[PDB]
RNA sequence: GGCAGCCAACGUGUUGGCUGGGUAGGGGAGCGUCCUGCAUCCGGUGAAGCCGCCGAGUGAUCGAGUGGUGGAGGGUGUGG
RNA sequence: AAGUCCAAGAGUGCGGCAGUGAGACGGCGGGGGAUAAGCUCCGUGCGUCGAGAGGGAAACAGCCCAGAUCGCCGGCUAAG
RNA sequence: CUGUGGGUAGGGGUGAAAGGCCAAUCAAACUCCGUGAUAGCUGGUUCUCCCCGAAAUGCAUUUAGGUGCAGCGUCGCAUG
RNA sequence: CGUAGACGGUGAGAGCCCGGUACGUGAAAACCCGACGUCUGUCUUGAUGGUGUUCCCGAGUAGCAGCGGGCCCGUGGAAUCUGCUGUGAAUCUGCCGGGACCACCCGGUAAGCCUGAAUACUUCCCAGUGACCGAUAGCGGAUUAGUACCGUGAGGGAAUGGUGAAAAGUACCCCGGGAGGGGAGUGAAAGAGUACCUGAAACCGUGCGCUUACAAUCCGUCAGAGCCCUCGACGUGUCGUGGGGUGAUGGCGUGCCUUUUGAAGAAUGAGCCUGCGAGUCAGGGACAUGUCGCGAGGUUAACCCGGGUGGGGUAGCCGCAGCGAAAGCGAGUCUGAAUAGGGCGUAUCCACACAAGAGUGUGUGGUGUAGUGGUGUGUUCUGGACCCGAAGCGGAGUGA
């Protein structure tokens, strides 16, 4: 219930975003991810929720200062409330919705 | 947007601890223990009564024995069966467990306390007499396994 | 979390020792000895603020009595006569008249003496 | 560690359906010849523990 | 003339009545210290500490008020 | 039956947390003692001290007056 | 009488016997460990303010300077 | 720039200056883990019935007895297991277990042996972490530390960290035998000089202001003359809504703590300062009381899967029916011969009948019953359990 409360607070303030990929292809690039995240949110702290397999997305955002990366099965109240914005991979968002709402 | 610094405990949730022996403005010096005696430095056992034959020794032991082989039953009243099965139907032990009327692995006896208005086919380990009457009189069956 | 005591501890010491400036010997120099004297000093001060009101009244009464007797009336009959005349000047100012304006005090004595009963030692 | 229940107290006191603590009475074990039946009857059965003793007995039963 | 506790009376916190010595002891509400989550701010144009000045609060105490000394960290808010 | 009744901060019942279980003197009613003790042991909806500052008693826990919320260089009284 | 070398070890030694002496310690040595031995006993127990506020009695006690229960305090709930 | 914003260093807060970091890459030799061979074993006739007073199936053994040990079990009605001492069987109709024992059923096949994994631990080596310590702390040990030193011996057992960015550590001159200092230099600073960062207090000096040699002082307090200093307005000093220092003289005034009926007490403790030194922690523990989640349900334990604080896990536990010694019965039940009277129980209330004024009860209807799991606080339980302190009691050693 605490996690749902935190995610609902972001959703009501339109702080939840969904994306197909952080970067295109199989080569990590921090420059691409930084530009793309800049288009999504200008806030400092961002929680990025990615599936286990998306190594290239995780590596691409890892080095950015305010960005925190988590898998959707590890989603927790502290990291949601610490972030200004939550960015979901579509696969990770669907995985979270499925494991809960089913 | 709610942030970590917005998280507060509920009003009255947290109470400050008492810190004794921290000055005469609070519980200082003797820390609430008064002065001298056994209690100034240790606690007195609850069983102890000063030497007088304690209550737990001057009273007789309760009579009787406990039967190691006792079969105890989980019980359901028919009045609960009414609320749990308004439509009636077949009610076995599995149905009673699913409905929260009994614990899951237990022996079930059915008892007569409530009024039965619904036709029910009840399967349980045992029935009281009044349970027999109420089940049958509403047009249902009482089978004991 | 080991906490060192000096930072918190020194504050009360500085307060007490500042308050004990001008004391003699150990009472000005040592916190423990100055603390002891501070207990007495503030007790004395509280007690003497109460007593001060009586002490000043005592002074005023003595000065009024001297001026009254220089005008051939005792203090007790002066106070009686001023009450009978309805003069509500208190003793602080009566003493200030006795010192700073003997003429005004003399006029008050005449008023008081006129309002006195004819036979002060008579019933009623 | 788990709190241990007092063995002797748990053999001498019982709880009723509503949580009242009950006990048996002393003076009914022997020397019965001189005791009138009215006395032995008064001493028979169980009785609610006195309010003064309730708190200590609760502590002994609970641990 | 100021403060406080209990209660009343109404109001979107003020008015009134009564009360406020206190050891053992019970209850309530706070000050100062350190380490931390989060958020903010100050600092070689001089942080802390220390010595003063001038002031402040009902108390523990305070000074993001200021001089001197000093040389690298510190404050504030809300939680742990 | 009334009084008190913006409260005595009263009784009664249950529960959390106690402390205390060495008392002192003074008045009145008594035992022990020699109708001695600043003696000792009881009674007293008796007092004070204990845990009570202030005034009186030269000084003087237990007597007389009076129960200190803080301030005043106002006034009236208590015992004396 | 004395040098050198040697022997007897803790409830044990040695003693022309004093409970003497056994490394300045002996009615049971010393050291480490059990061990932070246990003391109904003595001492100590650290910032603040606000409200209330005792007891030194009864009963029992291998008990009488200890403790249990009651009495008397406080906080909460209930009953007014 | 970033697959690198780990952490350090560098003359003060460095992703881009340095060691690094992400990420890649590398082993002659030795060692370790495999795979594959050689090599070594082993097997190669198996299925299928019948048959029987036939033979075998772990002997000083089982059993039994005495005295013990250990099991929830302290000798108990005492089984099972086990030591010592006696006595001493059966080979399957056998024998041993199913809490004395017997019968009947059931389970098993003693007196031969071996056996991986799940579990326990870390002298030592490698890589890391901390709402851990930061020099009276943390190891006894940041400094020659089990050292100095103490003891015949076993054994006991300390104290001592910081110049500066860089030693640039003060050439040379002056006083002095040196020590030390004064000039002059170095340095951002010597208010950093190997006695060195900051540099508190006790304690010890020098200078200035007021005061004090006719006085009886818990050392202060409240009044207060005189003098000194300072801030305002005015003028030569004088007054104010003043502020400081000192203080002649007057009133009042019996330290603090502990412990006591009562202590300034000629009762106890404290020479002084600085630093240190006492209700803490663990457990689905116990009772109570806040708070939060869910709610007739609440919740998981171990464990499993995530570099996490997340997900999963139903075994349990606590509520849900009581009464009774128990068999048992059940909104009732126990006692009893009672359809007697009581005990305990049927959440709590409301209305209506029917009996009672012997305390009100008995029936119908309605209304519905609150628990449990986190976590704060108080008390409590088992542990050192708020802290300090014996004389003494054991075990093992050291000493003539
Ligand atoms: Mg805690
Ligand atoms: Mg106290
Ligand atoms: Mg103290
Ligand atoms: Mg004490
Ligand atoms: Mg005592
Ligand atoms: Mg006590
Ligand atoms: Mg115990
Ligand atoms: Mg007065
Ligand atoms: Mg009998
Ligand atoms: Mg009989
Ligand atoms: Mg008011
Ligand atoms: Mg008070
Ligand atoms: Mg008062
Ligand atoms: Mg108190
Ligand atoms: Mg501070
Ligand atoms: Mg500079
Ligand atoms: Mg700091
Ligand atoms: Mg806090
Ligand atoms: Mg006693
Ligand atoms: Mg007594
Ligand atoms: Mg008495
Ligand atoms: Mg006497
Ligand atoms: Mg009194
Ligand atoms: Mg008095
Ligand atoms: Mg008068
Ligand atoms: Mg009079
Ligand atoms: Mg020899
Ligand atoms: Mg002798
Ligand atoms: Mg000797
Ligand atoms: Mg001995
Ligand atoms: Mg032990
Ligand atoms: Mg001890
Ligand atoms: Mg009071
Ligand atoms: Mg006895
Ligand atoms: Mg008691
Ligand atoms: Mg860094
Ligand atoms: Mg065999
Ligand atoms: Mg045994
Ligand atoms: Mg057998
Ligand atoms: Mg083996
Ligand atoms: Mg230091
Ligand atoms: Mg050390
Ligand atoms: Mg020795
Ligand atoms: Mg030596
Ligand atoms: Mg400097
Ligand atoms: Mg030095
Ligand atoms: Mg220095
Ligand atoms: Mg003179
Ligand atoms: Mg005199
Ligand atoms: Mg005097
Ligand atoms: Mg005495
Ligand atoms: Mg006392
Ligand atoms: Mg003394
Ligand atoms: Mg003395
Ligand atoms: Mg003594
Ligand atoms: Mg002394
Ligand atoms: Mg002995
Ligand atoms: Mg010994
Ligand atoms: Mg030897």
């Amino acid at each position: 219930a605490a996690l749902r409360g935190a995610l609902s607070d972001r959703a009501r303030n339109d702080r939840i975003h969904a994306v197909t990929e952080l970067v295109e292809g199989q080569t990590p690039s921090t420059k691409s991810a930084k530009t793309f995240l800049g288009t999504l949110t200008e806030n400092k702290k961002v929680l990025v929720v990615i599936g286990r397999t998306d190594e290239v997305g995780a590596k691409s955002v890892r080095n950015l200062p305010g960005v925190h990366v988590i898998s959707p099965d590890q989603l927790n109240t502290y990291d949601v409330l610490n972030a200004d914005d939550v960015v979901f991979s579509v696969e990770a968002l669907n995985a979270y919705i499925s494991a809960n709402s089913k | 947007v709610i942030k970590l610094h917005d998280l507060k405990p509920a009003p009255g949730e947290k109470k400050a601890k008492t810190r004794v022996g921290r000055g005469e403005g609070s519980k200082g010096k003797t820390a609430g223990r008064g002065t001298k005696g056994t209690k100034a430095r240790k606690n007195v056992p609850v069983m102890f009564e000063g030497g007088q034959m304690p209550i737990h020794m001057r009273l007789p032991k309760l009579k009787g024995f406990k039967n190691r082989f006792r079969t105890e039953y989980q019980v359901v009243n028919v009045g609960d069966i009414n609320k749990a099965f308004p439509q009636g139907g077949t009610v076995g032990v599995d149905e009673l467990v699913a409905k929260g009327l009994v614990r899951k692995n237990s022996l079930v006896k059915v008892l007569g306390d409530g009024k039965l208005t619904v036709k029910v086919d009840v399967t349980a380990n045992k029935f009281s007499g009044s349970a027999r009457e109420a089940i049958t009189a509403a047009g249902g069956s009482a089978t004991e396994l | 979390a080991r906490v060192k005591r000096a930072l918190n501890a020194q504050k009360k010491r500085r307060t007490v020792l500042k308050a004990s400036k001008g004391y003699r010997g150990q009472r000005s120099r040592l916190y423990r000895k100055a603390k002891e004297q501070q207990l007495h000093s503030l007790t004395y001060a509280y007690r003497d603020r109460r007593a001060r009101k009586g002490e000043f009244r005592k002074l005023w009464i003595s000065r009024i009595n001297a001026a009254a007797r220089a005008n051939d009336i005792t203090y007790n009959r002066l106070i009686q006569g001023l009450k009978a005349a309805g003069v509500e000047v208190d003793r602080k100012n009566l003493a200030e008249l006795a010192v700073s304006d003997p003429a005004a005090f003399t006029a008050l004595v005449d008023v008081a003496r006129a309002a006195l009963p004819e036979d002060v030692n008579a019933p009623s | 560690p788990k709190a241990k229940t007092h063995s002797g107290a748990s053999k001498r006191f019982r709880r009723t359906g509503t949580g009242k603590i009950v006990r048996q009475k002393a003076n009914r074990r022997h020397l019965l010849e001189h005791k009138p039946t009215k006395r032995t009857r008064r001493l028979d059965g169980r009785t609610t523990v006195s309010a003064a003793d309730n708190s200590r007995i609760n502590k002994l039963l609970n641990g």
